[PDB]
């Protein structure tokens, strides 16, 4: 019938033609546009076209526009299949009600059974007041199926547009959330309540802009110039990511070699002990083709973390990074990497590990800001990790810090050491200060005692004398190894005892 | 004679040859109304005997959430006419702060899933009984439901009551001398009024009491001399003039910040000098009110 | 043979008699003193008392104490089995040499085999210089036992002496850390690096001590005046634990009535909607005698948790604090509950919840510290728990806010309110503003509807009539129908999928 | 506060005195007395007494009684745990409807996730029309509930008056 296909290309114009005009015009695009970018050319399939909203209360009750607000459906990408859900801020504004809510939770369900991917897109404008204490209901079956889901499939959410109120926490409890450079915000209160109470006056991008939440709060992952770029993004990224915790990581033929020699190598560490060496090159050098694929690029830079591959595999990547506070651990980075290495772990990723830590940074700002515990939490997600840990000390290791980035005595399969390496409790000053007190009045001797500690202990040969390192390898050999290690730990099985849930600090 | 118990909000009010009476002004949940004069209750019954049920019934007379004078009618009838527990008194009270110790002891010892049988164990007989102060060493024995708290010359004296942890009125027999006291609870120990007196017991056993002398005597330092304002809030009263005096912890000035009271509370016995702030002035962290 | 009996005296000295003066100087007892305090008289069975240090380096070889600075064993308390070991400061200082971690890793591993709890008492001044790199191996050991037995048994920590350097990193990892007040500190870095480096001179009290561990740092749950109150108090928390993850709680015959009323609850609620009152009376009036273990007492006060017992059984408590910023949930709060509920889900205790919120804290500061992620933690804490769950809605709750706090969605079994209960999607005022927007203008008329508003909505019924409550009580029944209801509750059975872990958000 | 009391009240009485004696008038007791005969003494405890029905159709928002024709609760006998649920033939004649359902769904989610055996009592007229569509929805939760308890727990039926339809 025809009147069928009427009904349905109306319901295909959402809140109106000038609504339409006026979402264009501020460089967006509407919800149906940002799904047929995401998803294979004629894969998608709709769901629940034709809801309506129950509301009676308020002269609501006129106005009933089919949707209610949300485009929900399944198809593939790159011939995976994935869910996912869309909002659309014509429709009320994106509101969330009871009939809404209930398109999210089922498709979250049934996303939840067939073990699939989730991507959520978001573009509210919060709760819908008319709809009184129901709405509330809504948020909260949301909520649940988030929680019920998470390390069981991979759930990814993306902000186009502004997000306020209580909704902000359906992302936040999603695996990665990306953000839109200049059109997008998030808060829990809006900036007329901070004003009337507080009597501070900021404006909505000063508060919850795009750069507020990649380089201080630690709440996104990245930032993109424009939809086109992020949607592109997303898509790419899901490639490398596995479909559900049972099955393993994804697989493509390889272009590269895995017997080729990089003599580049030998020449990065410089022969001055304080000038500084990049690491992302290094990275960059040792995966597959140099594609990587990083992860809160912007925010606490003293370490690296990212996706890359090896032999056609996923790889993960954490590292040190030399070029900011001296590669110095802190509480910011030590939440990034433990957050990601739980990922990894979660999903049966192995983890390789670059190594140059000269100690934690000291002051009273840490102390009070919690570095104990910030600290313990990256050493407690490496130490009950159970999948491929590959450890690389390129140029120096001290103190407690060696511990917690992947020893051997935390459970690291294979720890390898450039000959640059140095591996000891502190610095040669400090040691030689703390053991000849008696005598350190002088500065010939101190001098004297300094040059013979340096020497005697400050190498990679003590602590491989006790058994503590593997191998103490050539760099110009490193990528073979590594991809020879990966590639016999695939078999790794070991069981712990039986616990509801570890107790993690936080 | 007659009680006329004053008041110089009401968490708990658990009122009582003798035959009493009481009258009650108001009842449990009550506040104390500025509006009204301050009065609480009255408490009615040969001289002695009625002095001395008057006395006992005092004791029994229970009242929380508030700072109430019985603690002065207590002792005022005490004078023939805080003090520390004596001769007559310190050791009726050194009885009953062994005996609740027991009785906890004997139903702590009924936790579940130990590995061996709990009967094989022999308790210790001895103790060490400390007042804030004193020492008592008490040496304790079950014969029947009454105990035989027997101390260190040989004065003996069976404590015999059924007061269940919670009730906070202990009301028994010590050597057939009827008592009622008042117990609330602290850290490791308990806090006990008997007469006009008021003590904070703890009972060790040998071993811990020859432990504890070891530890230090804490001390108490002073807070500086401004009335600090720990919440960025709009003030909305100041209720004492300048010249007064306060003392420890009674309200000063209250604010509105979330739209929601908020009270101040001085910290030193000191009078008032200056205010430095002003009724709807608005203030953030570390904003000076008064000057000590 | 008589040597042996001579040399056991020679053990139990320690390090010298002028030593153990000093250190009965400086108000601080000995290992041997607090172990044989906190344990039942004559259960002390002891491991390895002859073990003696190993290294030749830097004259070392010339001193060789027995003991190796560490005291460990098992014993009973309350005829329950519990292991423990105790740092000792007058053996070279406590320090940790490749001997002494041998002891503490046996000990746990034994104390993990048997599933019974763990007492760690610290009193130790650091890394072993001498040893070199070997000391470091050491430390990761430990550090690895600690992570698998979390979750499977409970382990406690007493701070009682100094902490510094790497070896904080072992108490950071338990479930509960317990400090001395003037004679303890932890800290990751000393006050002579941080001159060093900052240029900012601090004393150690003032960089590490209880107060601002207690009040700050969010790291300790609980201070006490001298060494003996805190034996003692551990002794009287031990009792309230469960063994471990498979046998429920203790419990012990009641001295109370379950059939009790309370009148006084009618008057508890102040009528005038400003006025605050203290949460800590009902709490203290709901357990069985009055008697309440509080746990964080110091930090956050907006937020209550604690230990309390109910016929016998202990049972869990959190409750909103309106005494303190109106009650609003922060960062600070929202991990303080988090956390607790955690440990609380782990071990199978019931939990009861009791909610007054008006919402979340407005304001820059909250948004840039994270707040989003801070209040995620809470409500992921919550709905991922499979133990009873029984919340009572005495005066508010507004918004987003009433889901997090075990709302009906999110997973709680049974939701009673009092009459006095407000279930509304934001207060009276903001509502009636946003929705009759086009009259902003008039005072009157927007009076009358907030009134109109008000009367009809900021009440319990309209949650009631869509039976999202499952029942309204009388306030001065509580007590009894909470009794009554845990009954019927501890049979709580369900399944859920298979996942290696959690992913919630650090 | 006596307002809560007075609500109560009103709650217990159902569809009215009238239809209370023409149901006594045929031999049949009302639900309320058949959950108190069951259970033991003191021990019922009842869920969402004050639910209403959401409808708009056909006038039926005119007329809205709470508790919408059934009573959910749980107790004891012999000290062992019951839940149960028992239709009301004076409240719109027992019939079906969605917030009618809802209680029925809880109690059996409830009594499926504690392990306690239920107890259903049946005097009920079949799906009220007014509602449409949505009134199947309602049957259709209760079956699948039905279905995933039998063999878990046992469940017990009792037909105390007409019981037609679906
Ligand atoms: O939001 P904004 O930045 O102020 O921009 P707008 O004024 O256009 O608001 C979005 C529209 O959805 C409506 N809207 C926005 N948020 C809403 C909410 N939480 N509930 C109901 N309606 C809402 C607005 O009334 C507005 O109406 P409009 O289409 O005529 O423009
Ligand atoms: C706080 C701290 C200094 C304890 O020492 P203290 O309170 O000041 O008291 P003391 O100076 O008398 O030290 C106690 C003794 O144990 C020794 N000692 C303390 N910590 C030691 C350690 N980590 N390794 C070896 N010996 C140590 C000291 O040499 C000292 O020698 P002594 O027995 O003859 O008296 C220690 O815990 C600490 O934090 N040290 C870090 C500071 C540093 O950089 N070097 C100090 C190590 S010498
Ligand atoms: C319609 C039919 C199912 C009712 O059979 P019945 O035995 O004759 O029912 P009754 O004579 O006792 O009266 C039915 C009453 O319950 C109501 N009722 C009963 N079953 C109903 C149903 N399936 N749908 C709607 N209303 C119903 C009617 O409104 C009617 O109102 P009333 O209480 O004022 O009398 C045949
Ligand atoms: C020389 O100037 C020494 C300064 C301290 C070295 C750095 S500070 C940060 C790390 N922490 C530490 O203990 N040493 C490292
Ligand atoms: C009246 O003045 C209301 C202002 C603030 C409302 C209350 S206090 C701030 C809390 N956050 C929020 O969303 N509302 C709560």
């Amino acid at each position: 019938l025809e009147k069928l296909e009427e009904r349905r290309a109306q319901a295909r114009l959402g809140g109106g033609e000038k609504r339409l005009e006026a979402q264009h015009k501020r460089g967006k695009l509407t919800a149906r546009e940002r799904i047929e970018l995401l998803l294979d050319h004629g894969s998608f399939e709709e769901f629940d076209m034709f809801v309506q909203h129950r509301s009676t209360d308020f002269g609501m009750e006129k106005q009933k526009i089919p949707g209610d607000g949300v485009v929900t459906g399944w198809g593939t990408v790159n011939g995976r299949t994935v869910f996912l859900f869309s909002k659309d801020f014509t429709v009320f504004g994106g509101s969330l009600s009871e009939a809404h809510a209930a398109k999210i939770v089922k498709v979250q369900d049934m996303a939840l059974k067939m073990r699939a991917p989730i991507i959520g897109i978001f573009d509210a404008g919060g709760a819908r007041i008319q709809e009184g204490v129901a709405a509330l209901g809504g948020y909260g079956e949301v909520f649940r199926r988030n929680v019920a889901a998470s390390g069981v499939i991979p759930q990814i959410s993306v902000i186009m547009g502004p997000c306020a109120g209580g909704d902000v926490y359906s992302p936040a409890m999603t695996d990665f959330i990306f953000m839109v450079r200049d059109t997008s915000y998030m808060f829990v209160t809006g900036p007329d309540v901070v004003k009337t109470v507080t009597n501070e006056v900021v404006t909505a991008e000063e508060l919850g802009g795009a750069k507020v939440h990649t380089s201080k709060s630690s709440i996104a992952d990245g930032s993109f110039e424009n939809d086109v770029e992020a949607i592109l993004q997303i898509r790419r990224l899901l490639d490398f990511l596995p479909a559900n915790n049972i099955e393993g990581v994804p697989e493509i033929e390889s272009f590269d070699d895995v017997n080729r020699l990089d003599k580049s190598l030998d020449t990065l560490i410089p022969d001055n002990p304080n000038k500084p060496y990049d690491m992302g090159e290094l990275i960059r050098r040792v995966v597959d083709e140099g594609d990587f694929f990083e992860i809160q690029a912007a925010y606490a830079r003293n370490i690296i973390t990212g996706f890359g591959r090896v032999e056609g595999r996923t790889v993960g990547f954490v590292a040190n990074q030399p070029l900011v506070l001296a590669g110095v651990l802190d509480s910011d980075a030590s939440r990034k990497a433990a957050r990601f290495v739980r990922f990894c772990n979660a999903f049966s990723i192995p983890i390789v590990t670059f190594v140059d830590v000269p100690g934690f940074l000291p002051g009273t700002a840490q102390e009070y800001g919690g570095l104990i515990k910030h600290g313990a939490k990256l050493l407690f997600a490496y130490s009950q990790a159970t999948v491929p840990l590959v450890t690389i000390i390129t140029r120096k290791a001290f103190g407690g810090a060696y511990d917690v980035m992947a020893s051997k005595h935390v459970g690291a399969d294979l720890n390898y050491a450039w000959p640059t390496a140095q591996i000891a409790v502190m610095g040669a000053k400090g040691a030689v200060e703390i053991i000849f007190r008696a005598e350190i009045g002088d500065a010939d001797k101190i001098a004297e005692r300094t040059k013979e500690y340096e020497d005697r202990f400050l190498s990679p040969f003590v602590a491989a004398e006790r058994g503590y390192i593997d191998e103490v390898i050539m760099p110009h050999s490193t990528r073979k190894r590594i991809a020879r290690a990966l590639g016999m730990l695939r078999t790794k099985e070991m069981e712990q005892p039986w616990k509801k849930h570890d107790n993690i600090p936080l | 004679v007659e009680s006329r118990v004053y008041a110089e909000r009401l968490t708990t009010y658990q009122p009582p040859g003798a035959i009493v009476r009481n009258d009650t002004g108001v009842e449990e949940g009550g506040e104390i109304a500025i509006h009204y004069d301050p009065m609480i209750a009255k408490l009615v019954t040969t001289r002695l005997e009625a002095i001395e049920a008057q006395a006992t019934a005092l004791d029994a007379f229970a009242i929380e959430g508030i700072r109430h004078n019985i603690p002065f009618l207590a002792t005022l009838m005490a004078h023939p006419r805080a003090p520390e527990p004596e001769g007559p008194v310190a050791h009726r009270l050194a009885a009953v702060a062994a005996a609740i110790d027991h009785k906890l002891n004997i139903r702590k010892r009924g936790i579940s899933g130990q590995m061996r049988d709990p009967s094989l164990l022999t308790f210790q007989r001895e103790r060490v009984v400390v007042l804030s102060g004193q020492r008592f060493n008490v040496t304790v024995d079950p014969d029947g439901d009454d105990l035989l708290v027997t101390f260190d010359d040989g004065t003996t004296a069976p404590v015999r009551s059924a007061w269940r942890p919670g009730a906070p009125v202990w009301s028994g027999t010590v050597g057939d001398q009827s008592v009622a006291i008042q117990v609330r609870p602290l850290l490791n120990g308990v806090f006990l009024q008997h007469a006009g007196a008021a003590a904070e017991a703890r009972v060790f056993t040998r071993r811990e009491a020859e432990l504890a002398d070891l530890m230090p005597v804490k001390e108490n330092a002073g807070s500086g001399k401004q009335l600090l304002c720990p919440m960025p809030g709009l003030v909305k009263q100041i209720m004492v003039s300048e010249g007064q005096e306060v003392k420890n912890g009674e309200p000063l000035a209250i604010v509105e910040a979330m739209k929601m009271e908020n009270v101040l509370r001085a910290e030193r016995d000191g009078t008032i000098s200056k205010i430095a702030a002003k009724e709807g002035d608005s203030l953030a962290v570390d904003a000076v009110i008064l000057e000590f």
